[PDB]
């Protein structure tokens, strides 16, 4: 019922983290928790939508250098990101549908990652 | 009960059947059918037993899968309404044994027909008609079974004989619409009081009752929890609840015998202004047979979920004094969300409304057995037919009907675990596909002889009886206690064994018209699939299928229309399927 995440903070450029988000509460499999980022003054723009047979599907701009895998029995994703630009400062949302035909029931909180280029 | 005590919606209830009561002296003081007329009179047929109660209570106790027969009787009504009226009207026959005795030779193959369906009608309309108003009439105002039963019988003894039954088309017109318009704002009522429609998703999950544990009997988690992995549409065909190779095949033959054959449905479509009025009814009526779904069976779930304590007992010590059932009772999912979610200016409307729309179906039927009756038995036994004498024995024969039907109950309310359409889809699978079968074959092969038929139907009778009597005298059991049957003509499914007597049937008519003499064609010419205009000799209305090219193509456009809605609510029910963890 609630999409707990963590993972996200500061690092400075070419590093790597990694993003989770397990919920908890429900009882069905999820389908497509794909990830949602936010730049300020931005939209939510791109997907990493993993199916449940799972199938990544990114934007081209974060493509390769990001990958992300859910271990397909339990229910959490894990975003492993990866050669932090400093294009990517925003908050990372968490996105969560119940089936392909849905069209996003479900919302996440909001994780901050600030990459700097010291 | 105290919900209903409070005389506001009474108000609503004496002036609902003051309504019916003035249409009905309106008709006694005063065939060129319209389209909806037809439509809503075909939609409002099984409906009172076998949309509120049965259906509902099979949504409560299994999930989404149920509502798949609706849209099964959707195709067959559409079959319907496109080959088997023009040709019940080619031949110029009025019902399904008559069109055999225009068929076939002599007298056995009618009166067994009027038996098997004489039989039908006492096994699966009006005693579970008069099973549901006991249902209403005791979660609404709290009686016993049997003060319920005979006030039922009183006020639909003041309906028939107020004559409601020969204006049926604007009172059942009516009561269709009010019914319809109550039950989706009980549905509006209902989404919005769980929290929207993915609470409604997740908590029916978590719906078990608290009451599991009886002492020292305890039972297993598999008997209260609410079949975690059955939340879609196509369960398994092994080991699966209503599995969906058996559910569209045994549903199609058990539709096809129901909305084709049966001697009022069809009659109810046959008088009618012109054939293109048929074929717009009946896409009314199919377009009216696709809300169910929405409509019936997802506040079932909304019942399991608000009030998981008197849906899903498990325990027969409190279970037989909240529904009056030893086990399961999963039928009161519907009234218990009528009388609890409605205000006091609807919920009169709503219980007045599916108790007009159960003194129809009960009205229809007694007269139609009365007239099958005295029009095919007692007519060929004395062959003589003095009038007052007819009458007498017609009054005398539907006096026994009730008898027989009341004291039929007993076997209902707890026959199938406690559901009723697992009830009622039991009880029209051991005797509705040999008539389905020998229909078709009458229909289509044209070599077919009475010799052939009737032997058919008979050995087709010996193996679904014999089923019926086998299981009603030992029963299903709960789910701690199996059944102490014969395994292999026991407990295979009431579903696969409708098509297994479907083409055992067919085979054995077809064996036995095989080797006896065949039926020469001199004399089949208008009926049996063929279009000559030659004479024959064997034993104002419409007498045609014509209509204006025009609208022969709206009407074609609309089914395949309507054929193309109900595939995209097949294959969305059927992409979209949520599974659970472990
Ligand atoms: C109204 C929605 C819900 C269903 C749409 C199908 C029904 C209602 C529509 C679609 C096509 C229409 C039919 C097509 C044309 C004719 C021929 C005319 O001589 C009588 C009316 C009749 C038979 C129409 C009745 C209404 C109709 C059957």
């Amino acid at each position: 019922v609630q999409l707990q995440e963590s993972g996200g903070g500061l690092v400075q450029a070419g590093g790597s983290l990694r993003l989770s988000c397990a919920a908890s509460g429900t009882i069905f499999v999820f389908d497509k928790m794909g990830w949602y980022r936010q730049a300020p003054g931005k939209e939510r723009e791109f997907v990493a939508t993993i199916s449940r047979g799972g199938s990544t599907n990114y934007a081209d701009s974060v493509k390769g250098r990001f990958t992300i895998s859910r271990d397909n029995a339990k229910n959490t994703v894990y975003l492993q990101m990866n050669s932090l630009k400093p294009e990517d400062t925003a908050v990372y949302y968490c996105a969560v549908r119940y089936t392909p035909w849905r069209r996003y029931s479900y919302w996440g909180q909001g994780t901050q990652v600030t990459v700097s280029s010291h | 009960h105290e919900l209903i005590r409070n005389a506001a919606d009474i108000s609503v209830i004496v002036i609902y059947f003051l309504l019916v009561m003035a249409v009905g002296l309106w008709s006694m003081f005063k065939r060129s059918m319209v389209w909806w007329p037809i439509g809503a009179s075909l939609f409002a047929s099984n409906i009172g037993s076998g949309h509120f109660i049965g259906l509902a209570g099979t949504g409560a106790a299994s999930g989404l899968a149920v509502g798949g027969f609706e849209w099964n009787a959707l195709v067959l009504l559409l079959v319907l309404g496109w080959v088997f009226v023009p040709i019940y009207i080619k031949a110029g026959v009025v019902t399904m044994p008559e069109y055999l005795r225009k068929r076939f030779g002599g007298q056995r193959i009618q009166v067994y027909l009027s038996v098997l369906s004489l039989f039908l009608y006492i096994f699966t309309k009006i005693s579970v008609d008069i099973f549901s108003g006991a249902i209403f009439i005791n979660l609404a105002l709290g009686w016993n079974l049997y003060l319920s039963i005979i006030l039922l019988l009183a006020i639909t003894a003041l309906y028939t004989i107020t004559g409601g039954l020969a204006a049926v088309i604007y009172t059942d017109t009516l009561q269709t619409l009010i019914m319809l318009i109550g039950a989706l704002i009980l549905m509006g009522f209902a989404f919005h009081e769980v929290g929207g429609y993915d609470a409604f998703m997740e908590k029916y999950m978590k719906a078990i009752p608290t009451i599991v544990s009886d002492g020292n009997t305890t039972f297993q988690e598999k008997c209260y929890t609410p079949r975690a992995d059955s939340f879609h549409i196509f369960r398994d065909p092994l080991t699966g609840d209503l599995p969906w190779p058996g559910f569209i095949f045994g549903l199609t033959i058990l539709a096809l015998w129901y909305w084709c054959t049966d001697q009022v449905i069809v009659q109810r479509c046959l008088a009618a202004k012109n054939m293109s009025h048929v074929k717009g009814g009946c896409i009314l009526a199919g377009y009216l047979k696709l809300l169910p779904m929405f409509i019936m069976v997802m506040p079932g779930m909304i019942s399991r979920i608000l009030f998981p304590d008197k849906v899903a007992c498990v325990v027969p010590s409190e279970c037989e004094k909240y529904c009056g059932t030893k086990v399961g009772c999963t039928n009161i999912a519907y009234p218990t969300l009528v009388v609890e979610l409605m205000p006091n200016g609807l919920r009169g409307l709503m219980l007045a409304v599916m108790l007009a729309a159960l003194m129809s179906s009960l009205t229809s039927i007694f007269n139609s057995a009365s007239t099958l009756f005295t029009m095919d038995i007692y007519a060929k036994v004395r062959k003589r037919a003095s009038e007052k004498e007819l009458m007498i024995v017609g009054r005398l024969f539907v006096l026994f009907l009730v008898v027989v039907s009341i004291a039929w109950i007993p076997i209902v309310q707890s026959a199938q675990s406690g559901q009723l359409f697992d009830y009622i889809q039991s009880v029209s699978s051991y005797l509705a596909p040999p008539v389905a079968a020998v229909f078709l074959l009458a229909i289509f092969w044209k070599r077919v002889n009475e010799q052939g038929a009737f032997w058919g139907l008979i050995l087709g009778l010996l193996l679904g009886l014999s089923r019926l009597i086998l299981e009603f005298a030992y029963g299903t059991g709960s789910c701690m206690e199996p059944s102490n049957c014969p395994t292999i003509i026991c407990g295979v499914h009431y579903l696969y064994f409708a098509i297994i007597l479907f083409a055992i049937s067919g085979i054995v008519t077809v064996v036995v018209s095989l080797l006896t003499k065949p039926i020469p064609d001199v004399h089949l010419y208008r009926l049996c699939w063929s279009l000559r205009n030659s004479k024959e000799e064997r034993i104002m209305k419409m007498t045609d299928t014509s209509e204006k090219p025009l609208w022969r193509t709206v009407l074609n456009i609309n089914a395949i229309l309507l054929l193309a809605v109900a595939i995209f609510c097949w294959g969305y029910f059927a992409s979209n399927s949520l599974e659970v963890l472990f």
